[PDB]
């Protein structure tokens, strides 16, 4: 099919850039001292 | 003798009648007498189709597929005139019955051929001086294909031959040439071949059964595509009468 | 019963006043696209399948055939100052009906 | 407000009544195609969620 | 005629014509436009003119119908055509141009009058490179529409700014709670004079 | 606008005389109407035949004529093909089959005249929605 | 305890993780099946002809959908109500095309969802809890049952029933505008009043209730920390959000028994959704919303136009497009 | 009656115009009606022979009061609105008709429904009441406090 | 190259007559005396080379004759085109109001 | 590539049920 061809590149850093944002805030949360 | 509750639901619906054995009898024709086919029947139990080489040419096949629409493929309820000619022969012209079905088969890999299965207007003959109808009696002949749609047909995007729009409207400014095959809706019409060998004969009743071999192009998307060429096989059944 | 429960009554409240909220936040931009006819109309993809290929077919494909019988059967009375006159045999329609 | 701003003129904003309100529906149906639209659907869960 | 007026006069150029994500420049969909086809005049077999009903941005797609100048249906291309009364091969309509690159011509088959027709639901007929940008024949539109989209968009949510932002200001003082030691009687009903007010008990 | 005596007078017969109806006989005409025949005539079309309609052109063109009270009274009591060639009776309501279409069996001259005026006054009044189909609506 | 007893007190423990229980025993195998039906056959399913007339309609990723495109196809409409299981087909290649995926998604689906409703009574009963939540649940159900199967069955079709995709959802919809003009009913307007208001009252609640928890952390923390799981006192205080309430509208129109409040929370949009499950499941049997086409009329006769008779122009739009190909006769009649 | 060949008249589709096969072959009346071909009534039934509906008892044994039924049913099917206007949604009002059939159907699905919605509640609150807790959970005795945690 | 057979035959005497060898049978309700009994008695007997041999159709009374000379100036005849006459299209061609 | 982005997508979200369904931090009563 002639998909947009922006489209994938798009998808996978709408994905990647926010979720890479939510995992290193997570993993700094949990190497503070318990 | 069965009725109705009998069969439905079975699958006895889409085959033609049988005949037992015993019979391999004869049945007389009288040259001055007029004849009839009160019904004839056409249940096919193997669809064939040619596949299309790279190469263009090598010897194409007809290869077999896997019948998708169900027991919906039988042809009966079939009638018409049966002539005598000057030389002996007897040539069946089919008037009235019903007489195609559309048929769905699939071929390995996945590509669906959809066909109309038919004998429209065949006219078919046998050879010269068939005194008797006989397990030695054979009849060919050719038949009509129209448009496996009619006219009124409209496609996914609402285009059609007798009615429809003419363009692709979800593409309003596109150059219209590439688009002409699909924009332009064509109506085919084409000729189909079939013999009919006779196996056996009830000469008291009239009754006779046999094998079939038809062939025929199949859809073409009303122009949109090239038909296929299928071959099709089966057994049939007819009652001939005086009329 | 459901895998995930809540454990905090604060956060459930608070994702009760998020969630429709939200939504019709959402909903609220998509309006002022259709302000300007900045629609989600088509997919290009499936319609330039579609143009070249007249057996491909979708619902998608069959909701813009019901979207182009509404706008031509409802607009000559819905939009009367356009003073549209649409002769019978211009108007979609499937076979019969 | 902004819809029929954007629009040709208020009569193509929604007119206050049910069956009005009904129209102004399928209008955007046929015409814009508003169940399509992502925006929508969001609302969608948002009211249903 | 300069083409750059007869180019105003086309709906290709219209703002309310695109698509939320029929992305890029107005180039990527109708073509890069190359030159005005010129004027064109319809005509049927009794020379009466004819004037193609222009399509309102509101649709996507669009019925050809042709009018008299007043008004009267004189052809059209049919749906169903078993009742058909005004097809163009019926009522023998032409198609004249007058100015830009068809100046001078007259087409009579069916099929390219047609076409044109189609056109002339757009207003003014133009020359496309459809090839260079492998434009795909649909409408985009200009960054008058991108702008007033993106602009509305933002306004509308920088109002929610504008209410969260107001409400921390004017309640600082309640916002990790409120007072635990909150009297019952302050939200009592008659308690207070005036609401919330601890000296008119 | 009104419905006024002039609307209500229609053809009596083929020779130019007409008739004018009652505004209660109008609305007797509505109720039989509805009563005996809009199970398939609804609107002026034929649900169960719609290339014949109720249309006064049509009525005209019909054999013998049925643009006039005569001519429609006559075919609820003796039904004919649009040609005349067959008498139906048999398959469509009329006086003459009210043992098979017992709604008919009640309906008076009176009434039959009342439904004829309706026939004929209805397209005067609702122009190309009479006989119009859906595409009118 | 013998092995009977044994996988008797396993199922039906409050100790698994998740619990299991005799409705589970039937809903843990009937999900998994229509789950990994629909996942594959949304991928990888060829095209099915849903409406009986050799037209097969795309559903699947891999023919040439997206997300938002695809569906798992109703089955055709040439087998109307007869069960089509794998094994009533001569091939998975037919069973493929008639649209047999449907069928075996839809009744598992149906029944596990039936079983996920009884699940939720018997673990409120191992757990010491009152036992209504499942009858809330009922409301969701029904409205899967009303589409999925009641419909259908009313139209004498699966073919009719609700697209398992998102376009095919909408397609749904459509047609049941035009078939039963579903706007102009009662009970989906009670269904609208039923969702919209759902959404108001959650959000009116979700803001009292957060507008009056008690100060417990500093500003630099989130005040969810003030609240911790199994506390025993609210963590909001009711008489200042029944005091803000009541004086927003008036007193008596404020809730300020929680009890009361929390049951009209669940019986506003459970009641509401009832009915919207109801319109469906009675417009399956074609009575259908309030026609008022033509029904105001001049002095003359002439037909004075109201909303309803646009709504009617739209309708009949989409009713004369609806399955182009398979009517030859003049009426609609399922 | 006007000359049509009815066994023999392709449709659109390719499927016959007025008969076709069921899927089991059995000949039945085309168009969307191919759903309902499991349909018996004594109207029809003297047009059925064993492979279902017969072209010959068809083309010659149609009574007029078969065809007098069929118009008559054709126009009293069970559609209609909640104001009973007769009909599809888009048809005018003129007729008063909405079918018994649908009435009673309707009825007893939402009486039906709500009395499984009773079921579920009654059955519920017997099982809480018999057991105990029907009035809610006892402060000092909390079933779920005495678990051991999921984790 | 290709072409539309039905919008082209519209620019024949097709689009402006009664053809007797394709036009749909409801045609002849435009005319006092044609329909049905004439009308199916022609389009049985079709196609004509020209319109008066519509005339020498067998068992015609006299009335009939006459009723068919009156008409003849209505009727046309031209090439059977397939596409209009397949699929009994000529007895009912989905078309309804 | 669309297909795949899709199924990837979806794979990940039935991936992310199992961890916080699984792995979530366990409510304790304080
Ligand atoms: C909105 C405001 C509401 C405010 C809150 C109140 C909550 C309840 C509201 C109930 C409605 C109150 C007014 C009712 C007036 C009415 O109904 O008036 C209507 C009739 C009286 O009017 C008569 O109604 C008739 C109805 O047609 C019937 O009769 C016709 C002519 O004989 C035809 O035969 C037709 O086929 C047949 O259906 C005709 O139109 C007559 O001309 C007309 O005089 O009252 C009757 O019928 C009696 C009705 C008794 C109950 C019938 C139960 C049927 C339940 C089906 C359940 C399925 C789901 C329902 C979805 C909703
Ligand atoms: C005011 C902002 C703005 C506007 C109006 C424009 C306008 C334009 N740009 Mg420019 N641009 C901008 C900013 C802007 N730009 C920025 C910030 C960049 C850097 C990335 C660019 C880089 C850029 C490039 C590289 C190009 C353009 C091009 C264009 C033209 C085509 C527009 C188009 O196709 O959009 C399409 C618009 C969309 C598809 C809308 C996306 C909407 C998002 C996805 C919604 C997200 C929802 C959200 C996630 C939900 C959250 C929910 C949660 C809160 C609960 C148009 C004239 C094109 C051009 O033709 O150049 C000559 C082009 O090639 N722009
Ligand atoms: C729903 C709308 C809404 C709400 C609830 C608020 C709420 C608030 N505003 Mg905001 N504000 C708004 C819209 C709103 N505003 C708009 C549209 C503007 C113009 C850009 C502003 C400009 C504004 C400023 C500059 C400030 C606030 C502030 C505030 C806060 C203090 C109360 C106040 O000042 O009200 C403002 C009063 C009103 C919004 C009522 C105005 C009523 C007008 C005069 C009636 C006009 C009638 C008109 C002439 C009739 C003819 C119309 C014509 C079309 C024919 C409070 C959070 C203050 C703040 O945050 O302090 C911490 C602050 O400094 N507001
Ligand atoms: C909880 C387990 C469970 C249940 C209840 C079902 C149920 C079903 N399966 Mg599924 N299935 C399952 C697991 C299950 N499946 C598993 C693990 C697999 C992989 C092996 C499958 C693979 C599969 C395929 C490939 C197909 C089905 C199909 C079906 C449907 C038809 C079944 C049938 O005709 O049997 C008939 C059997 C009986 C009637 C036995 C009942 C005997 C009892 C003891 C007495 C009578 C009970 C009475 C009917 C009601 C009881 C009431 C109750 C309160 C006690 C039905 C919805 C078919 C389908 O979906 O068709 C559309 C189909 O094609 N299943
Ligand atoms: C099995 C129940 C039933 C059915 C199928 C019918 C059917 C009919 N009735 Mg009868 N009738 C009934 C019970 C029933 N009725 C009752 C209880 C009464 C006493 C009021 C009557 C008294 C009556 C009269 C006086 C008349 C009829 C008439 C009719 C005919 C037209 C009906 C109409 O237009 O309704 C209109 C539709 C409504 C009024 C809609 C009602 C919607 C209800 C309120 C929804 C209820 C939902 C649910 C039960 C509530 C649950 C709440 C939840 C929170 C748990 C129709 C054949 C008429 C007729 O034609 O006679 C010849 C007529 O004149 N009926
Ligand atoms: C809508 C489905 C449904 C649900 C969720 C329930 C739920 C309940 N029932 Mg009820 N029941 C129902 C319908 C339902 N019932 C119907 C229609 C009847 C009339 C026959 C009954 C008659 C009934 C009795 C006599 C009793 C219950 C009781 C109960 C309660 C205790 C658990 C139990 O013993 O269930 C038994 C479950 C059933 C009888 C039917 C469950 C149906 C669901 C959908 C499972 C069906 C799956 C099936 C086995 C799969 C067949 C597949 C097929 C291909 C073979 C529980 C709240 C008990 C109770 O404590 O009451 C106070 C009790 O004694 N029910
Ligand atoms: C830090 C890192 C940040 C990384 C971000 C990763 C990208 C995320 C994905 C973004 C999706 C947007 C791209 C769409 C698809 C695409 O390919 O576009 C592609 C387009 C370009 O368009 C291209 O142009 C080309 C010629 O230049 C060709 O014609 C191509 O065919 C054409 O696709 O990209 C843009 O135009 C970007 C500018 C868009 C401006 C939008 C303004 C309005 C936005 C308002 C939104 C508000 C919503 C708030 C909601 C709350
Ligand atoms: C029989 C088994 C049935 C269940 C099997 C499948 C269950 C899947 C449930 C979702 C698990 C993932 C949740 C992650 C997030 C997560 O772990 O949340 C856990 C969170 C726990 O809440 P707490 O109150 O404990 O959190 C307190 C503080 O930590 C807040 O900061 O629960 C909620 O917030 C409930 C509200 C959101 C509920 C979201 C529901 C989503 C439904 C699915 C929608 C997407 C489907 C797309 C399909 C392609
Ligand atoms: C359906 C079951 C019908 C009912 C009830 C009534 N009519 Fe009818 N009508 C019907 C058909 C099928 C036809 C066509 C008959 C044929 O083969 O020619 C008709 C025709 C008429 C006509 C003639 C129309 C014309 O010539 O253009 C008239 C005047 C007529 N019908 C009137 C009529 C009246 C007054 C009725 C109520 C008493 C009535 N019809 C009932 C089908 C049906
Ligand atoms: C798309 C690309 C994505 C790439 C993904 C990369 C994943 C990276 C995983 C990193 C995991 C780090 O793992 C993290 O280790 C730290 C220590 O190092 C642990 O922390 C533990 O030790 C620290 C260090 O003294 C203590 O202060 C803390 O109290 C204790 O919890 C965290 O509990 C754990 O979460
Ligand atoms: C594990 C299940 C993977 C999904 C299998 C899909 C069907 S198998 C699939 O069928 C296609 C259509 O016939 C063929 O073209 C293709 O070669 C074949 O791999
Ligand atoms: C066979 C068609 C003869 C008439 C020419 C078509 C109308 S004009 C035509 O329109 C195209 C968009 O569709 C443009 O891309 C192209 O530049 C232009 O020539
Ligand atoms: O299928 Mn689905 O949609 Ca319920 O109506 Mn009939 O069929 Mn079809 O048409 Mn309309
Ligand atoms: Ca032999
Ligand atoms: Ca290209
Ligand atoms: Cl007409
Ligand atoms: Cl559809
Ligand atoms: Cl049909």
């Amino acid at each position: 099919m002639e998909v947009n061809q922006l489209g994938l590149i798009a998808t996978a850093l709408f994905v990647l850039v926010p979720s890479v944002f939510l995992i290193i805030l997570y993993v700094q949360t949990e190497s503070q001292q318990k | 003798t069965l009725t109705y509750d009998d069969i439905v639901g079975t699958g006895l619906a889409n085959k033609c009648p049988t005949l037992d054995d015993t019979a391999r009898g004869a049945y007389p024709i009288d040259s001055s007498q007029t004849y009839r086919i009160a019904r004839l029947c056409l249940q096919p139990t193997t669809f064939l189709v040619k596949e299309e080489p790279k190469n263009k040419r090598q010897e194409a096949e007809f290869v077999p597929t896997k019948l998708v629409t169900r027991e919906t493929t039988s042809l009966d309820q079939i009638q018409g005139e049966l002539k005598v000619n000057s030389d002996g022969s007897l040539t069946f012209v089919e008037e009235d019955g019903i007489d195609f079905q559309p048929v769905t088969v699939q071929m390995a890999g996945g590509e669906r051929i959809p066909l109309l299965f038919t004998v429209k207007n065949l006219v078919a003959s046998t050879q010269p001086n068939v005194t008797s109808i006989t397990t030695s009696t054979d009849f060919k002949g050719e038949f009509n294909v129209p448009s496996y749609r009619t006219a009124n047909f409209l496609d996914p995007k609402g285009r059609g031959l007798a009615s429809g729009y003419d363009s692709a409207i979800a593409l309003p400014q596109a150059k219209e040439e590439e688009l002409a095959r699909a924009n332009v809706k064509r109506f085919s019409l084409t000729k189909g071949q079939i013999s009919l060998n006779v196996a056996k004969v009830d000469g008291r009743t009239g009754e006779i059964a046999g094998t079939f071999e038809s062939e025929q192009l199949s859809d073409d998307d009303m122009g949109a595509h090239e038909p296929h060429e299928v071959k099709i096989q089966g057994v049939f059944y007819a009652s001939i009468e005086p009329a | 019963i459901f895998g995930i429960a809540f454990s905090n009554k604060r956060w459930l409240h608070f994702f009760m006043l998020f969630v429709p909220v939200t939504g019709l936040w959402m909903s609220a931009i998509g309006v002022v696209g259709l302000a300007l006819n900045l629609r989600s109309y088509d997919f290009i993809s499936q319609e330039i399948r579609a143009a070249e290929d007249p057996e491909f077919e979708t619902f998608y494909t069959k909701n813009l055939l019901l979207n182009e019988g509404i706008r031509a059967w409802m607009a000559p009375q819905d939009q009367p100052h356009e003073n549209f006159v649409f002769p019978e045999e211009v108007l979609p329609r499937g076979n019969a009906l | 407000l902004i819809y029929p701003l954007g629009q040709s003129s208020w009569f193509f904003a929604p007119s206050f009544g049910v069956a009005a309100i009904f129209r102004f529906l399928l209008f955007f149906q046929g015409f814009h195609n508003w169940t399509l639209n992502p925006f929508h659907m969001m609302g969608v869960a948002g009211v249903l969620g | 005629i300069p083409e750059k007026l007869a180019f105003y006069d086309y709906i290709g150029n219209n703002p309310a014509k695109g698509g939320l994500f029929r992305t890029g420049p107005m180039n990527k969909g109708d073509g890069i436009a190359q030159a005005w086809k010129g004027h064109a005049v319809f005509r049927n077999k009794e020379g009466e003119e004819l004037f193609v009903r222009r399509m309102p941005a509101f649709f996507e797609s669009f019925p050809v119908i042709l009018t008299d100048k007043n008004g009267v249906v004189k052809a059209d291309i049919p749906f169903r055509r078993a009742e058909s009364k005004y097809s163009f091969e019926q009522q023998g309509v032409t198609v004249s141009f007058y100015g830009g690159e068809l100046n001078g011509q007259t087409f009579t088959d069916p099929p390219t009058v047609k076409s044109y027709a189609r056109k002339a639901i757009f207003g003014e007929i133009f020359e496309f490179d459809t090839e260079t940008l492998n434009s795909d024949g649909i409408f985009r539109t200009s960054p008058r529409g991108w702008f007033t989209f993106a602009h509305a968009v933002f306004a509308l949510l920088f109002f929610f700014g504008h209410i969260w932002h107001g409400a921390r200001t004017l309640f600082r003082d309640v916002f990790s709670g409120i007072d635990p030691e909150l009297s019952p009687e302050q939200v009592e009903w008659g308690f207070y004079q005036k609401v919330g007010d601890v000296t008119t008990r | 606008a009104e419905l006024t005596p002039e609307v209500l007078t229609v053809p009596l017969n083929s020779e130019g005389k007409t008739i004018t109806l009652t505004e209660k006989q109008y609305l007797e005409g509505k109720r039989l109407f509805q009563y005996a025949c809009a199970s398939c005539h609804v609107g002026g079309i034929t649900k169960t035949n719609p290339s014949l309609d109720l249309r006064t052109e049509t009525l005209a063109l019909a054999t013998p004529p049925r643009d006039n009270i005569e001519g429609l009274v006559d075919y609820m009591k003796n039904p004919t093909t649009y040609d005349g060639e067959q008498e139906i009776a048999e398959v469509h309501p009329s006086l003459r089959s009210a043992d098979i279409f017992p709604k008919m069996r009640n309906l008076t001259e009176k009434d039959l005249v009342a439904i004829a005026g309706h026939i004929l006054v209805e397209p005067k009044i609702l122009g190309d929605k009479w006989g119009g189909g859906k595409v009118y609506y | 305890a013998n092995l009977w007893e044994r996988f008797c007190n396993w199922v039906t423990s409050t100790d698994n993780r998740l619990y299991v229980g005799w409705f589970g025993v039937i809903m843990i195998p009937t999900l998994l099946a229509a789950t990994i039906c629909f996942v594959i056959a949304f991928i990888a399913a060829p095209p099915v002809d849903i409406d009986g007339i050799r037209e097969p309609v795309s559903g699947s990723l891999l023919y040439g959908n997206n997300i938002i495109t695809g569906a798992v196809v109703p089955s055709s409409n040439a087998i109307g109500l007869h069960f089509y299981p794998i094994w009533e087909a001569a091939s998975l290649d037919e069973w493929l095309y008639n649209g047999g995926p449907y069928q075996l998604i839809i009744f598992h689906f149906l029944l596990g969802a039936s079983c996920y409703m009884g699940r939720q009574w018997e673990l409120s009963y191992r757990l010491g809890m009152r036992p209504w939540i499942c009858v809330a649940y009922s409301a969701p159900l029904a409205s899967a049952f009303a589409v999925f199967l009641i419909y259908p069955i009313g139209q004498g079709s699966f073919s009719d029933g609700m697209p398992l995709g998102i376009s095919g959802t909408f397609n749904f919809m459509i047609v049941f505008q035009a078939e039963h003009n579903i706007l102009m009913h009662p009970f989906h307007q009670l269904g609208v009043a039923g969702v919209f208001g759902g959404a108001l009252f959650c959000a009116m609640h979700g803001s009292l209730v957060t507008s009056s928890l008690i100060r417990e952390t500093t500003e630099t923390e989130s005040a969810n920390y003030g609240y911790k799981f199994g506390q025993e006192e609210e963590t909001y205080n009711i008489v200042a959000a029944h005091g803000y309430f009541g004086r927003l509208i008036f007193q008596y129109a404020s809730f300020n028994n929680s009890r009361s409040l929390h049951f009209f929370l669940a019986a506003w949009p459970v009641v509401g959704v009832w009915f919207a499950a109801l319109g469906i499941s009675t417009m399956a049997f074609n009575l259908n919303g309030f026609n008022f086409n033509h029904s105001v009329i001049d002095a003359k006769g002439n037909v004075i136009n109201t909303w309803a008779d646009i709504i009617n122009r739209a309708n009949l739009g989409m009713e004369v497009m609806h399955e182009r190909n398979a009517h030859n006769f003049p009426l609609d009649l399922a | 009656k006007l000359g049509a060949n009815v066994g023999s008249a392709q449709g659109p589709t390719g499927l016959g115009k007025y008969l076709m096969r069921s899927p089991t072959g059995e000949i039945i009346f085309g168009g969307e009606t191919m759903r309902f071909w499991d349909f018996r009534g004594p109207w029809l039934e003297p047009l059925r022979g064993p492979n279902g509906l017969d072209l010959n008892k068809i083309k010659n044994d149609i009574q007029p009061w078969q065809e007098r039924r069929a118009a008559e049913y054709m126009t009293h099917a069970p559609l209609g609105s909640l104001n009973s206007v007769g009909g599809v949604a888009t048809e005018i009002n003129s007729v008063n008709f909405v079918s018994p059939r649908s009435w009673l159907a309707t009825s007893h699905f939402v009486l039906a429904f709500f009395f499984l919605v009773g079921h579920l509640w009654h059955a519920g609150r017997a099982r809480a009441a018999a057991a105990g807790f029907e009035k809610g959970i006892d402060r000092e005795s909390e079933p779920v406090l005495s678990m051991p945690s999921l984790d | 190259e290709l072409v539309n057979v039905v919008d082209e035959k519209l620019g024949t005497a097709y689009g402006e007559k009664i053809d007797l060898n394709n036009t749909n049978i409801a045609a002849f309700i435009q005319y006092r005396g044609l329909y049905p009994t004439l009308a199916k008695l022609i389009v049985k007997n079709a196609p004509y080379e020209s319109v008066e041999d519509v005339l020498n159709i067998p068992g015609l009374t006299e009335r009939q004759k006459q009723i068919l000379r009156e008409n003849l100036e209505h009727f046309t005849v031209t090439e059977v085109e397939t596409a209009l006459v397949e699929g009994g299209d000529r007895y009912n061609n989905g078309l309804y109001k | 590539m669309e297909t795949i982005t899709y199924v990837f997508i979806f794979a990940c979200i039935i991936a992310l049920f199992f961890f916080a369904i699984f792995f979530r931090e366990p409510p304790r009563i304080t």
